[PDB]
């Protein structure tokens, strides 16, 4: 609902170091590899046969940057993610029919990617802050399912 | 159902954990308690502060059980038998909580094994932790 | 978010036939039997060793009537369940630390109980209406976790 | 993990289903499509209206596979082998959706078997449907 100032601090400080272009491709890629049924929504992307294929797929990194773009955008508007993600909520819910559990998995994958990238800097309180964020984004995206 | 590749990936990644096994277990627990506060109510007699000797000791136990599971990946139900009974009967741990701890274990592994934590290995570890979770929730 | 008039019609018509006192004991009982970890929140209730023990347990039926009471109350206020369940949300979330997934399971158990009781009258559109209701109640109860 | 009691309960309850097996399968599907509209996108080439011959035909297939599972409850992975491949590889069915269909099958059984659907049998059927779901999602 609300991040504490220390949580906000943790989120923004870390995100200023995030390569938006890259972390996006990585999280989407890992989603498709780790949770293979999610590939069903990206039949157009071409080769997704192997993990290397998926990660190296131009269409996957391109769209992952789009996705994370919306996320990076979501952080500058943490007060009301509901209104912020409305266009995307209708899209994902009414048109794509993505089950909202997948929003939760993607957020957790993103957390894994941040941990991978930042190592020791991605401390447990820093993680806890990002878990509130990814849950908020997930819930905002799921609002049109309710 | 773990593939031959999954078992290879899991054995390799966990093999790189080495003498840190205990330490990483403790960190996964702390990550879980801080990110998912509802889990704390299972340890009302632990001090859950950072550096708690009780969390450290318990993390080593959790890590040791994971190692037993890796070492006997082809018959985890047998290997984790007593633990399945403990978590379901005695403790009555909500199955949701195994997903939370599993996620925090992946995060810990990701944070400590830059090289090993590839997408393929990530997938393998996730399935492994899910199978472990299945066994530990199997006696309800 | 909003039931259609036909859904409202389905809900209210069926609920007017519900024995509030009885359906409550039954759903709670079945929750405890079907999802045994939920017993952890009711250590005070005494004997819960067997299904017959659980269903026949006075404390379980007593509290099940309480629970369903709040539910029966929840139906006369379907516009804003959030405000309606606030006291219960803080209780279940801040004090009892029930994982919200359990709210979802209880609602589904309730649906099974209604189906059992009403048989053919519990048609698929009637069920669909109640699924929106039990999801709304579940989400309202979970709001304090966000 | 199904207990001896679970298998007895499942065999008994499903045995009472008889010639309605097909019909109940079709109804569970309709209940799922109406309660959980996201599932409909797996059947874009079905007419999903009430009384649809395609839903009826498909429900019989779903019921038959459940019967195969009941008949071979001690080795469901083997028995449901081809179906596991179909749902994971070919169709890529989201594991969440198996919980939805499983719930709607319980509701259908509840609605048609007043006598059989005791709390104990309910628990047994739920675990059975979860094990079936585990097998069908096992090849991801
Ligand atoms: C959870 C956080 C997510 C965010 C922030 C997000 C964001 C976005 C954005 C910004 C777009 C581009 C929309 C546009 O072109 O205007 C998009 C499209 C899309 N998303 Fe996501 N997404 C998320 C999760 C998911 C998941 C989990 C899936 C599938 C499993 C998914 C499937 C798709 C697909 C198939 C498109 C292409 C639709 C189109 O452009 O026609 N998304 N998403
Ligand atoms: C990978 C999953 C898990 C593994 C391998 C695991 C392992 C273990 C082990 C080995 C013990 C025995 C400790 C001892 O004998 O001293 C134990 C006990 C215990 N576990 Fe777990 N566990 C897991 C998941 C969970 C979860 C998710 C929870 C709750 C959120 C939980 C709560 C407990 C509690 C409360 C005890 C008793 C601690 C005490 O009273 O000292 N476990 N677990
Ligand atoms: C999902 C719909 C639910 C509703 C509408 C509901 C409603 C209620 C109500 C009305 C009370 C009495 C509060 C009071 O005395 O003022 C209560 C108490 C309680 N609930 Fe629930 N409940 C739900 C789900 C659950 C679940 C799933 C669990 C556990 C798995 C649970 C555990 C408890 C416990 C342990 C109490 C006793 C707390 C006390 O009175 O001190 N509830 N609930
Ligand atoms: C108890 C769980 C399930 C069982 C026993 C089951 C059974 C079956 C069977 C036997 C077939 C083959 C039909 C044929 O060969 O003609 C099939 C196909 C199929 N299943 Fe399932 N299924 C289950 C869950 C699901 C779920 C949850 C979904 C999606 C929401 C799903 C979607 C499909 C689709 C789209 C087909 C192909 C239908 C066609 O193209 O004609 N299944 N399933």
């Amino acid at each position: 609902v609300h991040l504490t100032p220390e949580e906000k601090s943790a989120v923004t400080a870390l995100w200023g170091k995030v390569n938006v272009d890259e972390v996006g491709g990585e999280a989407l890629g890992r989603l498709l590899v780790v949770y293979p049924w999610t590939q069903r929504f990206f039949e157009s992307f071409g080769d997704l046969s192997t993990p290397d294929a998926v990660m190296g797929n131009p269409k996957v990194k391109a769209h992952g940057k789009k996705m994370l773009g919306a996320f990076s955008d979501g952080l500058a508007h943490l007060d009301n993610l509901k209104g912020t993600f409305a266009t995307l909520s209708e899209l994902h819910c009414d048109k794509l029919h993505v089950d909202p559990e997948n929003f939760r998995l993607l957020g957790n994958v993103l957390v894994c990617v941040l941990a991978h990238h930042f190592g020791k800097e991605f401390t447990p309180p820093v993680q806890a802050a990002y878990q509130k964020v990814v849950a908020g984004v997930a819930n905002a995206l799921a609002h049109k399912y309710h | 159902v773990l593939s031959p590749a999954d078992k290879t990936n899991v054995k390799a990644a966990w093999g790189k954990v080495g003498a840190h096994a205990g330490e990483y277990g403790a960190e996964a627990l702390e990550r879980m308690f801080l990110s998912f506060p509802t889990t704390k109510t299972y340890f009302p007699h632990f001090d859950l502060s950072h550096g708690s000797a009780q969390v450290k000791g318990h993390g080593k136990k959790v890590a040791d059980a994971l190692t037993n599971a890796v070492a006997h990946v082809d018959d985890m139900p047998n290997a984790l038998s007593a633990l399945s009974d403990l978590h379901a009967h005695k403790l009555r741990v909500d199955p949701v909580n195994f997903k939370l701890l599993s996620h925090c274990l992946l995060v810990t592994l990701a944070a400590h094994l830059p090289a090993e934590f590839t997408p393929a290995v990530h997938a393998s570890l996730d399935k492994f932790l899910a199978s472990v979770s299945t066994v530990l929730t199997s006696k309800y």
